[PDB]
RNA sequence: AGCGCCGUGGCGCAGUGGAAGCGCGCAGGGCUCAUAACCCUGAUGUCCUCGGAUCGAAACCGAGCGGCGCUACCA
């Protein structure tokens, strides 16, 4: 039951940069279905087909795939899609292709939550998804701040509480992120009782680990010593390991040796 | 129905086991013999020399069965800069039934204190005659202090000669005489190939052998064939070890001192470092007996350069956490046998070679570092280690003022400047720190020749000290 | 005693030029003859001459272009520093995986070298 | 010993969250009188092992293997 757009309109709207899924190459151009839309198939002529003339068009199209795409008229009568593939921008292809990532990746999850609850994809796409796409100017971005700040949903009419802790779950379990902060901390001490310092210090950095993210000093040498870290939002791994930065140079400004750092924290 | 490794237990236990030693022994009464000083550590140090890529840690594992392993990736196949570290238990067997050529066995340091014999059909067992550490010294026309200091611990000699390849080895004969420069006699003559000669090819290797041995100082040293690869004549080398070789005049009267050859932190990585260890000083002790707990000083230790460019010298105290040697922890130390000291010491001071060759006191003396060295000189007629090709081995010159070279002062590489030179004596600027304790024989190597090249051996008469700051 | 015999048993590396093809059907025997496991000794002679095909039936199907002379010669040099050491007449070592390299160790005398490439 | 990389179709890259990819290779065909150039069709996979959420993973993760680079010898 695939269907209902990502976007807002019933038919694509004029000048806009889109992807299409290839299927048939006749007489003219491409007529082709569209995968960051519904269902519509929409034209492209072989002079805006090729930058450079070609000996053999198929060689550019291979057909059955996924390539850019821009509309720019959209006969909104009785539905024609004026469409090409060299009217994009060089760099904005990108940008297209991580839209469609963005948009596939939320169709997932809803048709996860369809064929689940046995609601048409389009009604939980109507009371979920707009709403979010209008809050957070998409849903994917929605899901992201679902999945650590549960304020998302508040506002929201859902056809049943099944759908949203369903979906919570998915959220969970499929967005799960945490980027791993890593630091390197070099002892140089020259000093006479080094190991305890080591100890009570790695004691104290490990004492900072909250339980979300924990910080664990592995060493892999003596000058070198490991910080690795969790970073569940990104920001609070760089602190947690200036606090660690802070307590080992305490530990080691007075027992008599030195230490300097190699990596600072860094993603 | 019995497993191999319930087996050898069973002859372990058998064998008496290895029983701790004594907390507090009556050191007065000891010998280096004694049961509880002989079963668990080495005694007597001896050291492998030998031509490059020929082997020596391979005669060393066909003696004892302990791996020098080799390490350092590149340094697997070609030469090694630490030195290589075995210890053999001497085991005799106690039936005079037996021929007294094979009646000797060298074991790993494991085995027990009266072992059964492998000889078939006799029930005999062995005896403990002596526990020995070895020394491997890199033979490479490089690397020179290492050898020079290997040498500085060891207290008996091993020579290795190829029979294929040409008699006269100049480097092997380096070896030796840096050998007769530190007050050795003992060496042993081995000859590493000789199931690849002849009969008329071997005898004649020998007769070379031997009328290269008539002008050296060492004038009655064994020759004995051997083979590091086939492992056989094993027993006669150590009955020639057992005979030639008695034990340095080493007792408990002397002052307690150690000299450090090999640095090794101890960070077992992977593991979480609220279970960690100290760091480790590889050292050796010619005199000194060491108990588990002690406080030592390490004398040259931090080397720093104020804003002004003087040399300032911070002693690194440290207390002994234990006293590794042999195979187990040991209440004491044995004088005249290489021992990891654990100490408190940061483990990075232990990491890379920092503490190679470096002089260490108990709390309870005060060696002296110096800065100017006055040092006695004299010098040999030709350099050793060039193959020229048939003109004249390259005779010593005489030392130029204001020179840096390498004088091995015991085992600390320190490269110093003359700053006069005399008829038989002269004065050495160190940059590297250097101490004197008794007399610490001295090594010295010039470059002539790109890489560093022996040239005579010298004494400290006198110096200008430095006071350590506390 | 142990050795009254002081290599003697390489096998003469007969092969096959067919044009596009070759075929060495000597394969196992060479490997019998010199103690050593097929997969290796293939992987070796790849690396030495950069040339593609499969292995058939005990034999190599190599689909390039070699005299029998060439494929020898790469056979004699894998002969003469993997199978004899060198230093002195052995061939009964074999391979073993020493920290994940393949280091060499010997029977006949208790030899370990590092040799893997 | 730990960390950074990887797990072919013959190769190198790859999308790795719908389930078999692209070029280089190879077999075959087409154009040409004929060859090369050019044009079309292909069969090759345990996308390394074992389990897990997942309709479902090759993909998302982990209890093991193998091969790569460093930390460097880490008693
Ligand atoms: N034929 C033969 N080969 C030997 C013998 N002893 C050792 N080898 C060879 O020497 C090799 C090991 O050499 P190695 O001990 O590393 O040399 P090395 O001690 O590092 C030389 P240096 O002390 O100057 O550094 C082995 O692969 C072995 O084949 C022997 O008695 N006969
Ligand atoms: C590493 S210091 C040498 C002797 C010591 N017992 C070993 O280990
Ligand atoms: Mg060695």
């Amino acid at each position: 039951t695939s269907h209902c757009r990502f976007y807002e309109n019933k038919y694509p709207e004029i000048d806009d940069i889109v992807m299409v899924n290839v299927q048939q190459i006749a007489e003219m151009g491409a007529y082709v279905k569209l995968l960051e839309y519904d269902n519509i198939e929409g034209m492209i002529l072989l002079s805006e087909l090729s930058r450079r003339r070609i000996r053999s068009i198929q060689k550019l199209i291979r057909v059955g795939k996924n390539d850019v795409a821009v509309v720019l008229r959209v006969d909104k009568e009785k539905g024609y899609i004026d469409l090409s593939k060299r009217r994009v921008s060089s760099e904005d292809i990108i940008k297209c292709e991580e839209k469609y990532q963005k948009s596939k990746t939320v169709h997932s999850i809803l048709r996860y939550c369809a064929e689940k609850f046995q609601i048409p994809l389009e009604e939980l796409y109507k009371t979920i998804a707009w709403p979010l796409s209008r809050k957070f100017g998409h849903a994917y971005e929605a899901f992201k701040l679902s999945i650590i700040d549960e304020t998302v949903w508040e506002g929201i009419e859902p056809p049943s509480k099944d759908v949203l802790d369903e979906l919570k779950n998915y959220i969970s379990k499929r967005l799960t992120p945490a980027v791993k902060i890593r630091a390197d901390v070099e002892v140089s001490c020259f000093s006479y009782e080094g190991i305890d310092a080591i100890k009570d210090a790695l004691k104290s950095a490990e004492d900072m680990s909250t339980e979300q993210m924990q910080v664990k000093v592995k060493l892999v040498a003596a000058p070198l010593y490991v910080l690795t870290t969790q970073a569940l939002d990104k920001q609070k791994g760089i602190e947690q390991l200036e606090s660690a930065i802070e307590k080992i140079t305490e530990v080691i400004t007075k027992y008599g040796g030195v230490c300097n750092i190699t990596m600072p924290p860094k993603a | 129905g019995e497993t191999e490794e319930e087996k050898r237990k069973r002859e372990f236990e058998e064998g008496g086991g290895l029983p701790e030693q004594p907390l507090n022994p009556d050191f007065s009464k000891l010998n280096p013999l004694s049961a509880e000083i002989i079963n668990r550590q080495a005694t007597i140090n001896i050291g492998t020399i030998g031509h490059v890529a020929h082997g020596k840690s391979t005669v060393v594992r066909a003696i004892s069965g302990v791996q020098t392993v080799r390490f350092k990736d590149e340094l697997e196949r070609n030469i090694t800069i630490k030195l290589g570290y075995a210890n053999a238990k001497i085991y005799k067997c106690q039936e005079p039934t037996c021929p007294e050529p094979d009646c000797y066995r060298s074991f790993k340091s494991d085995k027990e204190i009266s072992p059964k014999c492998q000889r078939p059909g006799c029930p005999g067992r062995y005896k403990l005659v002596r526990h020995v550490s070895f020394v491997d010294c890199p033979g490479h026309d490089i690397l020179m202090s290492t050898m020079l200091s290997g040498a500085a611990v060891m207290d008996a000699a091993l020579l290795l000669i190829a029979g294929n390849e040409s008699c006269p080895q100049p480097q092997t004969s380096e070896h030796l005489a840096a050998i007769e420069i530190m007050k050795l006699k003992h060496v042993i003559i081995l000859q590493n190939k000789v199931d690849l000669m002849r009969e008329e090819s071997a005898l004649e290797h020998q007769k070379s052998i031997l009328k290269f041995i008539r002008g050296t100082i060492a004038d009655g040293a064994p020759i004995v064939p051997i083979s590091a690869q086939l492992k056989y004549n094993i027993d006669a080398v150590n009955e020639f070890i057992v005979k030639t070789i008695p034990v340095p005049p080493r007792d408990f009267m002397i002052s307690p001192r150690l000299i450090v050859i090999r640095s090794f932190d101890v960070n077992k990585p992977g593991a979480e470092i609220e279970d960690l260890k100290g760091g480790v000083a590889g050292g050796s002790i010619l005199n000194g007996v060491f108990k588990l707990g002690d406080e030592i000083e390490i004398r040259p230790g931090i080397v720093t350069k104020d804003d002004k460019g003087k040399i300032q010298c911070k002693p690194i105290f440290s207390n002994i956490v234990s006293l590794f040697a042999e195979q187990n922890d040991l209440k004491f130390a044995v004088p005249g046998g290489l021992i990891g000291v654990g100490t408190k010491v940061d483990p990075t001071l232990c990491r890379a070679d920092r503490l190679v060759g470096q002089v260490v006191g108990a709390k309870g003396h005060l060696p002296n570092i110096y800065t100017d060295i006055e040092i006695n000189y004299f010098l040999l007629r030709r350099l050793l280690g060039v193959k020229t090709d048939g003109q004249k081995q390259a005779k010593v010159r005489k030392l130029e003022p204001n020179e840096v070279l390498m004088v091995n002062i015991g085992s600390t590489a320190t490269g110093a400047r003359v700053v006069a030179v005399k008829a038989d004596m002269a004065r050495l600027q160190l940059t590297s720190p250097a101490c004197t304790e008794i007399n610490e024989k001295i090594a010295l190597s010039r470059r002539i020749e790109k890489h560093w090249r022996l040239i005579g051996w010298a004494t400290i008469k006198k110096g200008t000290t430095l006071e350590p700051i506390a | 005693t142990n050795n009254p015999e002081l290599k003697f048993r390489i096998p003469p590396p007969v092969c096959l030029r067919d044009g596009k093809k070759t075929i060495f059907s000597n394969i196992q025997d060479i490997a019998e003859k010199l103690h050593r496991s097929p997969e290796h000794l293939i992987q070796y002679l790849f690396a030495e001459l950069g040339t593609s095909g499969s292995v058939d039936g005990k034999r190599l199907v190599i689909k390039g272009k070699f005299q029998s002379k060439q494929m020898e010669n790469v056979l004699r040099r894998y002969i003469l520093e993997y199978v004899t050491c060198k230093t002195c007449k052995s061939i009964n070592t074999e391979l073993k995986r020493e920290n994940r390299l393949f280091f060499m160790v010997c029977k006949s005398c208790g030899s370990t070298r590092s040799v893997s490439s």
